[PDB]
């Protein structure tokens, strides 16, 4: 596994990927800028990724063509500022979440029949199930709510005050198998509706995220085994970071909090090894990746705007060899 | 709207894994070899290896283990493929029927997870309890082996150690115990675990985990009585069995890393070891118990991928980087010190890294020259399709209707006279050296057309004409006897032996014997229909008791006994077009019969000379003209030449007949010839000329190896100088000090680069460094004419031969890169211009660039090169220098470049392909369209102006289409992927052309040496062949019970879709080899309405383009 790309490439024809991913995912290139016609809060790509979906501080939802950069539509969704967006991989549904205008979250039928499908009044945050997007999970303080999509009615609530950590930024979410839930640092067996384990609280304001392998749990800086429960690794750089993986499952995007700092960074999801630490030199509010590892959308202000990045290309400064 | 056809030209050669065992029966010894998708089964003997069965699977073999469970009659095979299909195979053989039967199967792919980057590891415990698999990181998959697990259901076990190096099951433990090497940040370690089928978990290992060498890479389990585990690193070898520990660090190991191992003695007493650079070792475990570790060097072999000790000091060397070997080990050192001598050698084209298509012997017909091999196994490989002839004499003689060699001197053994039959008359020619001049001869008439003549017994000659049968003395040269039909009727069909003669007069057959001065009439018959053809070729020594005949009205081949004319066996033949040639010969001690028809069809049977029995009717097609068959011998082996519009030689390879082409335009008549001016030659006549020449070897593909002894990288052909340009690289050790004399140090004229453009890098002396060279090679003799060495740390990456701008001079153009190991991406490059003068090599021009020139290509008199992430376009000055004109910046690393007229197709590292254009009005580029999907490209080619092809590291192919009819400007630039197909090879080169003389044609070469063809089809042809392909999978049962649908399904780590746009040509061509009623089972009421014969018409025309 040589270091120099040209030597390593020659070995491919004759006879690894980490050094290649280290090269590509330390390189981010801004190409275009997405403004609004009359001088944002959230960002996400559509299902087939041909449009970009943006949330505003007035409760509106904007849609831009990634090819042209014009507004294709405009919608009013809430009376509070939008906080989070998540379309279904079907291309049929969308989830919204505002700050304080009840109902806080809602489920939406996409543009064909575009209309409100169900209401989620009590829940700030919302998130689809991972494998089969047939159920929906929402967060009310330290309480998790699991809902059905077609009926809109509630299936079960998950809370246990004897075991709570009372995290600030708590967000309950499913595992890739749809048979576990993590809330407030507590594993729940979805079927048996009981508690499995209560992780120790090492942070003030981070709940945790599952790893796609179904083997690990990512609390702030601690990787816990999902069955042994032993501490497997300590990743210091993830402190206060909201962690997103790419579609293939090889790379992590971490976002420093305190809504976010001036820099994000990328990690190698297999060995949790740092790749790079990119500094855009602006305050960051949201980010998301396409499933093609082509575009990176970032919201940031100088007046808030969404600047679009191309992956694998260099900035001019490093490209000028000073 | 895309329609394509993919077929295999050369099955892969490289060896990927090989195991030995008692598979066919508990008595004989088998050797199994696993090439990419094919496995080869052999029987080990004293003479060598005897092949028994050769089978293709729907998958590439990743694990291949033999095991005999309890109470089983003989060993069973276990195979896992790359797409995680498991199977257990048994060998059934009743008579001549050999079929591979499947006990159990099933897919063990996990629904979630990423495959380990280190790779798939497959092992089996001695107890035959379970199969252990490392498929994904952090897990350990187990397949129980109880007789009731007929579906191969697996379970996983959480393995906390993530980066596992190698795993083995141990011997002599009270419970199934494993031993593996894992890598922590605190170096790498060795640890043991037990396995429980009931609890489905792990339990404490028998001994404490321990530290090992930081480059420990291999784990070997020693059998009882010893037990324990040997672990091999780059510096030292250790022994591990609980309390015991032995460790030695022989200095010989440090030079090169150990790759493969093997047991010799079932006690574990003696093990073999191979390294990268060819060396072969012997490991010893000294008893009295497990006293010592000792290492001895044995010799040098081919770079070993796998090693199998067969028997009695005979070792098989499975090679992936060069030719595989069969090796004998002698205890007495040879003269030069070695213990190793090579018995046989097996061809390996892989790995192919580049190739070109050049018309060498026959203009219009292609051949490949491939850059093949590896470090010391580097070689050029010249590949010809079909057999050619080498002329020596050309005479204008139109109208020839027959040819017969003849030795006129009864004393000398060489032919000296060639007899030519024309329309209604005959002439004679003698051969004084090379002069060919008219000759007369007493006894022979020249006013009648000849049907046969030649030497007969008793020192005599015979001429058989339309009028009579004439027997001629030898020494006085006079007519001694003449035969005529009793009513003075004409002769219709003739056939003659050294002592026997059979002619025909309409329906009547006459049998004659040749005695001194006598034509002895023996028998007579009257036949049911007219006579068409005859043959009495004696299959033994020669007095043939058999006469083969085919008739007119009742079209049929009959065997008759001599002199009885008693019928023995009749075979009906379809159709109402008569046979026109029949023959009996002997291929490799098997007796066959050949019968050609008037449309260019050929039936061939088997023959029991004792009983005259024809068996296993088979049918082939040779062109359109009627076929003329005739026997010739070459290299003391008998073969058959078939004269038609597609001249063909018939021979036998491994007891099956094979039909190799003849690289000629058309041959009407043929005879062998051996004269004092034309030794062992052939005499050929079309209907306009008479040629004489010598023949090549009798093989479908002839492969000429040119060992270079260093690593080749690229190649291109400069016609205007009769030369090849080859880039290379050899490894030297920093004193730079070479390892062995290779081609770059043994050129006639050598040179070095005197550039000084690059006026901070430290080398630890002993480290390995590549040194690159430009090699120039003759077109005929392939000897290294000149070797230009490049600078230090400068790699040669791109090569083009062309003329640029208006300069009529033709050049060699090279693009390089400054490669320093501590740097991550090269920052310095160079583009050099050469011309090869009459004998010398002249440096013309340079051009400094800030990156690597991964690819460049001639673009309309302009040079079109790629630097690290830029696509640049140069012009060639009237002052003979380079002036950039354009750029293109939107890509990660521009690695692969191809050009149609003014279109540029660019392959990137992770974004698949770009389509660029050149606008003459603006002097810049315009990005036309792109493909967004993250495909890790490895090769690319332009098919036409609207379809584009490439292959990525996911073992796949795809085609992108430009929707020129654009509703919107966005839909315009989506390169829509309309072809998808899982191939199973790693393609490194595409080039246009075909290896067949006389739409579209693209050849590609892979890592396993596989050579494939990709041609286009039309909408009618696609929809039809796609129907056959579903219908064949209904019939052809795949080994392992794997669906063809699943195999060819396009599969990356991100997508998995069925295949569309391509057709599996290897599957379509297997339609011919299938049985007859199964064909009728395939053609059942398929409209598109043709059935069961019109398809054989199609597939045979498809097997024709390669």
């Amino acid at each position: 596994a040589p270091i120099n790309f040209t030597s390593r490439l020659n070995r491919r024809a004759s006879f690894g990927g980490c050094f290649d991913r280290h090269l590509i995912f330390s390189r981010f290139r801004p190409i275009s800028v997405f403004r609004e016609a009359n001088e944002f809060t959230c960002c996400a790509f559509s299902a087939r990724e041909r449009f970009l979906m943006l949330g505003t501080c007035t409760g509106q939802l904007k849609l831009y063509n990634v090819f042209s950069g014009q507004e294709e539509a405009s919608y009013n969704c809430h009376n509070s500022a939008i906080t989070h967006l998540e379309p279904s991989r079907d291309g049929s549904l969308l989830l919204t979440s505002a700050t304080w205008s009840q109902p806080l979250s809602a489920l939406w039928g996409m543009k064909s029949v575009f209309d409100m499908k169900h209401s989620f009044t009590e829940d700030h945050y919302v998130e689809f199930s991972k494998h089969s997007q047939d159920r929906v999970i929402g967060t009310k303080g330290d309480i998790a709510h699991i809902y059905d999509i077609q009926t809109g009615n509630k299936l079960l609530t998950l809370f246990n005050p004897d075991l709570a950590n009372n995290y600030k930024r708590n967000c309950a979410t499913f595992n890739p198998t749809d048979d576990l839930v993590l809330n407030d640092g507590v594993l729940w067996d979805v079927r048996s509706a009981q508690a499995i384990h209560k992780f120790d609280k090492f942070n003030m304001n981070i709940s945790g995220v599952f790893h796609p392998n179904g083997l690990e749990v990512i609390i702030n800086t601690e990787i816990w085994d999902l069955r042994t429960f032993h501490l497997l690794h300590t990743v210091p750089a993830l402190d206060q970071c909201r962690v997103v993986f790419n579609h293939t499952g090889t790379v992590m995007y971490g976002a420093m909090l305190q809504p976010f700092g001036s820099s994000f960074r990328t990690f190698n999801a297999t060995d949790y090894k740092p790749i790079a630490t990119i500094d855009v030199k602006r305050n960051i509010f949201d980010l998301c990746t396409d499933t093609k590892d082509c575009y990176l959308a970032v919201i940031e202000n100088q007046d808030t705007v969404c600047r679009l990045y191309e992956v694998g290309r260099q900035r001019l400064a490093e490209e000028l060899a000073l | 709207m895309s329609y394509n056809y993919v077929v295999t030209a050369q099955k892969p050669t490289a060896v990927n894994g090989c195991v030995t065992g008692h598979f066919t029966s508990a008595e004989d010894l088998n050797l199994l070899i696993a090439k990419n998708t094919r496995l080869e089964i052999y029987v080990v003997t004293a003479e060598g290896l005897r092949p028994v069965k050769e089978v293709g699977m729907y998958g590439k073999i990743a694990v291949m283990e033999l095991f005999r469970p309890k109470g089983e009659s003989k060993d069973l095979l276990f195979i896992l493929t790359a797409k995680y299909n498991a199977c257990i195979l048994e060998y059934k053989q009743s008579g001549e029927s050999i079929d591979i039967i499947t006990r159990a199967h099933g897919n063990v792919q996990d629904r979630i997870g990423r495959p380990s980057e280190t790779g798939i590891i497959g092992i089996i415990d001695p107890e035959c309890r379970m199969i252990g698999l490392r498929l994904y990181d952090g897990l350990f998959k187990v397949i129980p082996l109880d007789r009731d697990n007929k579906e191969l259901k697996a379970f996983n076990i959480r393995l906390e150690e993530l980066h596992v190096i190698d795993v083995k099951f141990l011997y002599g433990c009270q419970a199934p115990t494993i031993c593996f090497v894992y890598q922590d940040p605190q170096g790498r370690h060795v640890k043991t675990y037990e396995v429980s089928l009931r609890e489905k978990e792990f339990n404490k290992g028998p001994w404490k985990q321990e530290n090992v060498e930081a480059e420990a890479s291999m784990v070997i389990a020693v059998p009882e009585p010893f037990g324990g585990a040997i672990i091999i690193g780059q510096e030292s070898i250790t022994y591990h069995n609980g309390d015991k520990y032995l460790a030695i660090a022989p200095p010989i190991i440090k030079q090169s890393t150990i790759v493969c191992h093997n047991r010799v003695d079932p006690n574990g007493s003696r093990y073999l070891l191979g390294d990268m650079e060819g060396r072969l070792f012997m490991l010893l475990l000294e008893k009295e118990t497990l006293k010592d570790l000792r290492v001895e060097l044995l010799g040098e072999t081919s770079i070993a991928e796998c090693l199998t000790y067969l028997d009695n000091g005979v070792v098989f060397v499975g090679s992936r980087l060069g030719d595989s070997q069969l090796v004998k080990l002698n205890v007495d050192s040879n003269e030069q010190g070695s213990y190793v001598v090579a018995m046989e050698t097996f061809t390996n084209l892989g790995p192919i890294v580049d190739m070109c298509v050049v018309d060498l012997e026959r203009q219009g017909q292609g051949q490949l020259v491939t850059c093949s091999g590896a470090f010391k196994e580097g070689s050029l490989r010249i590949i010809r399709n079909g057999i050619g002839i080498h002329e020596h004499a050309s005479i204008d003689l139109p109208g020839i209707k027959g040819l017969w060699p003849l030795r006129s001197d009864p004393n000398r053994e060489t032919d000296d006279t060639l007899v030519l039959s024309f329309v209604g008359q005959t002439r004679v020619l003698m051969l004084n050296g090379e002069e060919v001049e008219e000759t007369e001869l007493m006894g022979f008439v020249d006013d009648q057309q000849t049907f046969f003549c030649g030497n007969v017994a008793h020192q005599q000659l015979i001429q058989i004409t339309s009028a009579s049968v004439r027997l001629v003395s030898q020494e006085p040269k006079a007519l001694v006897s003449e035969w005529k039909e009793p009513q003075a009727k004409n002769i219709s069909v003739a056939s003659c032996n050294s002592s026997q003669v059979v002619v025909a007069v309409g329906r009547a057959l006459y049998y004659l014997q040749i005695h001194p001065q006598e034509l002895r009439q023996i028998s007579h018959t009257e036949m049911e229909h007219e006579v068409a053809c005859l043959d009495i070729t004696p299959l033994g020594d020669g007095l043939s008791p058999l006469c083969a005949i085919g008739l007119w009205t009742d079209i049929s081949a009959r065997i008759l006994k001599l002199p009885s004319f008693e019928l023995l066996h009749k075979e009906m033949l379809g159709g109402e077009i008569i046979p026109r040639s029949i023959l009996m010969t002997t291929f490799e001690s098997s007796h066959y019969l050949l019968c050609a028809l008037g449309d260019g069809a050929l039936f061939y049977f088997g023959l029991n000379i004792e009983t005259g029995l024809l068996s296993d009717r088979k049918k082939v097609t040779l062109g359109t003209q009627p076929t003329v068959l005739r026997t010739f011998r070459s290299l003391s082996t008998t073969n058959v030449f078939a004269c038609s519009d597609r001249p063909t030689v018939i021979y036998s390879s491994n007891h099956k007949l094979v039909f190799s082409n003849v690289n000629l335009k058309e041959v009407n008549y043929m005879c062998p010839l051996n004269s004092d001016g034309y030794p062992d030659s052939l005499a050929l006549a079309n209907n306009s000329t008479l040629t004489i020449g010598t023949i090549d070897e009798i093989q479908k593909l002839h492969i000429r190896t040119v060992p270079l002894y260093e690593s080749p990288r690229k190649i291109c052909y400069q016609e205007v100088s009769q030369c090849f340009g080859v880039l290379s690289s050899r490894i030297e050790v920093q004193d730079t000090t070479a390892l062995r004399p290779s081609a770059s140090t043994q050129a006639l004229s050598s040179s070095v680069s005197s550039s000084k453009l690059f006026s901070p890098h430290e080398t630890s002396f002993g480290e390995e460094v590549e040194v690159h060279n430009l090699l120039i090679i003759d077109q005929h003799t392939f000897e290294v004419l000149h070797a230009h060495q490049f600078l230090q740390n400068e790699y040669a990456l791109s090569l083009v031969s062309c003329k640029l701008g208006k300069d009529p001079n033709t050049y060699f153009i090279v693009g390089t890169a400054m490669v320093y190991p501590e740097e991550a991406e090269p920052k310095q490059g160079r583009i050099v211009v050469f011309q090869y003068s009459d004998g010398k090599l002249q440096t013309v021009a340079e051009k400094e660039v800030k990156g690597a020139v991964y690819s460049m290509v001639e673009f309309n008199g302009k040079l079109l090169a790629s630097i690290n992430s830029t696509v640049r376009l140069y012009e060639w000055t009237t002052e003979k220098e380079l002036r950039t004109e354009c750029n293109h910046y939107n890509n990660i690393m521009a690695l692969y470049l191809k050009t149609k007229g003014d279109f540029i197709l660019v392959g990137d590292l992770m974004r698949s392909v770009l389509l660029l254009a050149y606008k003459p009005m603006e002097g810049n580029f315009e990005e036309i369209a792109r493909d967004f999907n993250p495909n890790w490209m490895s090769a690319v080619e332009i098919l036409d102006d609207d379809n584009f092809l490439g292959a990525e590291n996911a073992f796949n192919l795809f085609v992108c289409q430009k929707d020129s009819a654009a509703t919107t400007d966005e839909e315009r630039q989506h390169l829509q992927e309309v072809g998808l197909f899982h191939l199973g090879e790693f393609v490194n080169v595409f080039c246009h052309g075909s290896l067949v003389m006389q739409q579209g044609s693209v050849l590609f070469g892979t890592v396993n040496g596989m050579i494939g063809l990709v041609t286009s089809l039309s909408e009618s042809w696609y929809n039809l062949l796609l129907d056959m392909q579903n219908r064949l999978n209904k019939v052809i049962k795949s080994v392992g019970k794997i669906e063809h649908s699943f195999w060819r399904s396009f599969h990356t780590e991100r997508k998995t879709e069925p295949a569309t746009g391509f057709i599996d040509g290897d599957l379509i061509e297997s339609f011919l080899d299938i049985s007859r009623p199964k064909m009728q089972e395939v053609v059942a009421n398929l409209q598109y309405e043709a059935t069961a014969d019109d398809l054989i018409k199609v597939v045979e025309e498809l097997t024709r383009i390669h």
